[PDB]
């Protein structure tokens, strides 16, 4: 983009119903950093989201040793926070002929006096407001850096954010290894009896377990069975007599082994 | 459009204001706001002093300063001081880096001079080697700004033309000189060559014959 | 210091080929675009080329595409700029231009200059000069002021010295610095300034010497 | 042992001087006589505070 | 302080019998870094010494 929005008042792209492609933004090696929080750098292609919040600021560059959650500063007490149980990623990296201009860059703002901390994810709107010159034979993190901030939220939701994997037709009645919008698993499938409510998903055990899922692109409900699976036990007599043996399986019938 | 159109020189007092077009395109000078302008000494690298045409940047004295409206830049500086009798350039950039055609600021120190022109047929020698020089010689002007127009008999002529650049001789004013290289076909066809000079918006004109 | 110094300069033939570079020193290289402008003596500004820290982006005039490329290294905080196919008119001293730290100036304006050095594109050789004496015009309005003197033309190099009447005429003897034509020779012209009532009986002598090419040249004036 | 820096500011960041100063506290064990620009309220008895 | 201790010979300033005001030395932005052990920096000005 041309112009980005301050760290006194950002900007939020709420981003729903596409296609992602986070890996072309993983390999293009154009990034001072990429730190991932609470979900793995390069998983990222395997999950599949409900919102994605594009959240674009700049930023004093040694100010993102603040940008992290949790860590306390005068961005994170006045200007911009996270919480402490955030999940996404926040991605820096350097602008020096990007959002480094002269006229300073008196456009992007920040403000340095406030009398409370801040609640996480909220845009606040002597005079406390001033804007940084961008000088880096003091700091090179003196310099602004185009900050942006991947918020995700987990699977609670209809699903509609995933990258560019390809989906296959199902089966039933065989142990397989599924995945529904990244609840990967084991087990067998089977059609539903039980009935379905036009806004659910997820059927939940009380083992806190899936046992029914909804296909994301046919409103069939399937129900799922993990695939059986039994104790091993051997009866022989004592090996002083022979070496035949007999085999027991346990609470399983003969029709699978 | 390909050269930024400037002043080739600008003559002002000590200590008053002088404004220096950059006269461009639309594509080059009113698309964006990104015009610059710079100061180079002789015998020296240039040096930045305006960008972004209303600002200045650090170590800038305040009397450099800039007004831009359409597709024209104009630099204007303040309280003329001696040391800022340099070459000055304008340059923008959209896609591209264009600079401007170059503008000679004299800071005036002494009375005006007018050029004193003597204009030499080539030789009677040169022409039996079939070749032609034309000589026009500058001297004895101040503020150091001429530019030369060759004529024929009515007609501008701009091919086959080297000039110098106003260099300093000893009484403080400047001197120059001007060739014009033709064949002693072209010199015996005409009538009359004349050799222009414009000094400060005065024209000294000299004129020799075939004969 | 912010420091950046020019190397790769010299005297080529045109058809050859050429690599200059830049070193930089108390800025960080690897943050701001370097540039090359390069100027003609005693003419305008004019830019070259420019390359990016990961070698992709580079942006080039256009008489430049085709035959000038730029590199850098990030590493050794230095830079490269490779050049065929020369031609005269790329006679230019050449800057490598960046910004330094302390400004506010971005990359893509010039702070930060280099001091230069001179890249010569030309074929011309040690040639003797040819002195042509400029016929005065006294035949007409004698009794005044008539001017005379000799050409010197097709020369190299700087310099040649002129003397009028192995150094006796001193007075009104003003030997002008040369020009610069299309073939890399070099062109000045002296004239002294005498009475018009003088031609009939003083014989008025230029003493041409060009030292590296071993050439004194006595041409007499004589009207026409 | 002893040796020196130099400290201009051409250099680059890593190597200017850096002003230091740590403040080492004890915690209370012992009458306490350090701290902040609070107010104190004035104390009951028999009544949960 | 206008001259400081070397490292080779640091100086150790002792600090007691005064009210503290930390807040105004935290919420002043002229250090790169504020890092406190085993203690908050927001937090000291509650505690007491
Ligand atoms: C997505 O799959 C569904 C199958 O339920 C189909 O109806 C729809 O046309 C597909 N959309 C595409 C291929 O863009
Ligand atoms: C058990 O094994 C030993 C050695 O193999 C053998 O001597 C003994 O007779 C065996 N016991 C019986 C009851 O056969
Ligand atoms: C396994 O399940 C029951 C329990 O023994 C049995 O009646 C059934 O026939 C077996 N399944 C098959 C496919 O034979």
């Amino acid at each position: 983009a041309t112009r980005f929005a301050s760290v006194y008042a950002w900007n939020r792209k709420r981003i729903s119903n596409c296609v992602a492609d986070y890996s072309v933004l993983y390999n293009s090696a154009s990034f001072s950093t990429f730190k991932c929080y609470g979900v793995s750098p390069t998983k990222l292609n395997d999950l599949c989201f409900t919102n994605v919040y594009a959240d674009s600021f700049v930023i004093r560059g040694d100010e993102v040793r603040q940008i992290a959650p949790g860590q306390t500063g005068k961005i994170a007490d006045y200007n911009y926070k996270l919480p402490d149980d955030f999940t996404g990623c926040v991605i820096a990296w350097n602008s020096n002929n990007l959002d480094s201009k002269v006229g300073g860059n008196y456009n992007y703002l920040y403000r340095l006096f406030r009398k409370s901390n801040l609640k996480p994810f909220e845009r606040d709107i002597y005079f406390p407001l001033q804007s940084y010159g961008f000088q880096p034979t003091n700091g090179v993190g003196y310099q602004p850096y185009r900050v942006v901030v991947l918020s995700f939220e987990l699977l609670h939701a209809p699903a509609t954010v995933c990258g560019p994997k390809k989906s296959t037709n199902l089966v039933k009645n065989k142990c397989v290894n599924f995945n529904f919008n990244g609840l990967t698993g084991t087990g067998v499938l089977t059609e539903s009896n039980k009935k379905f409510l036009p806004f659910q998903q997820f059927g939940r055990d009380i083992a806190d377990t899936t046992d029914a899922v909804r296909d994301p692109q046919t409103l069939e409900i399937l129900d799922i069975t993990p695939c059986s699976f039994g104790g091993v036990s051997v009866i022989t007599p004592g090996t002083n007599t022979s070496n035949q043996v007999a085999v027991l399986y346990q609470g399983v019938n003969c029709t699978e082994v | 459009q390909s050269v930024l159109t400037q002043p080739r020189s600008v003559s002002g007092s000590p200590g008053q204001s002088v404004t220096i077009s950059c006269t461009g395109t639309s594509s080059d000078v009113g698309a964006y706001n990104y015009v610059s302008w710079y100061q180079q000494h002789p015998g020296k690298a240039p040096k930045l002093m305006i960008y972004d045409v209303s600002a200045r940047p650090s170590g800038v004295p305040d009397r450099f300063s800039g007004s831009k409206s359409g597709n024209t830049a104009s630099l204007t500086i303040s309280g003329l001081q001696a040391e800022d009798e340099a070459d000055y350039y304008c340059c923008s950039y959209a896609g591209s880096w264009v600079f401007g055609g170059g503008t000679k600021l004299t800071v005036l120190s002494q009375p005006k001079a007018a050029p004193s022109v003597t204009l030499f047929p080539p030789s009677s020698e040169e022409l039996q080697a079939n070749k032609a020089t034309l000589v026009c010689l500058i001297s004895d002007f101040y503020p150091g700004a001429v530019t030369v127009a060759w004529k024929a008999d009515s007609s501008p002529v701009k091919a086959g033309v080297e000039t110098t650049t106003p260099s300093k001789q000893s009484n403080n004013k400047y001197a120059a000189s001007s060739y014009l290289s033709l064949t002693p076909e072209q010199w015996k066809s005409h009538r009359s060559y004349s050799c222009q000079v414009t000094h400060e918006g005065s024209t000294v004109e000299k004129t020799v014959a075939p004969t | 210091q912010v420091q950046l110094v020019e190397s790769g300069g010299g005297v080529v033939q045109p058809g050859r080929s050429l690599r200059l570079s830049c070193a930089a020193s108390g800025f960080t290289f690897s943050n701001y675009a370097i540039h090359w402008v390069r100027q003609a003596p005693g003419k305008g500004l004019e830019w070259v080329a420019v390359v990016s820290y990961d070698g992709s982006n580079k942006y080039y005039a256009e008489s430049v595409k085709g035959r000038f490329t730029i590199s850098r290294d990030n590493s050794k905080n230095t830079l490269s700029l490779q050049m065929i196919s020369l031609r005269p008119e790329d006679t230019a001293v050449y800057y490598c231009a960046s910004v330094a730290d302390t400004a506010m100036v971005p990359e893509w304006y010039f702070d930060l200059w280099g001091r230069g050095t001179l890249v010569t594109v030309s074929s011309a050789s040690t040639k003797g000069p040819s002195v042509f004496p400029l016929a005065p015009s006294s035949k007409s309005t004698s009794g005044g002021t008539a001017a005379l003197g000799c050409l010197v033309k097709d020369y190299f190099p700087e310099p040649v010295t002129v003397s009028w009447n192995s150094g006796a005429l001193t007075s009104g003897v003003h030997t002008f610095p040369a020009v610069l034509q299309s073939s890399g020779l070099y062109s000045l012209s002296s004239v002294v300034t005498v009475p018009s009532s003088s031609l009939g009986t003083q014989t008025y002598i230029c003493n041409v010497n060009h030292k590296p090419s071993n050439t004194k040249v006595d041409k007499r004036v004589e009207p026409k």
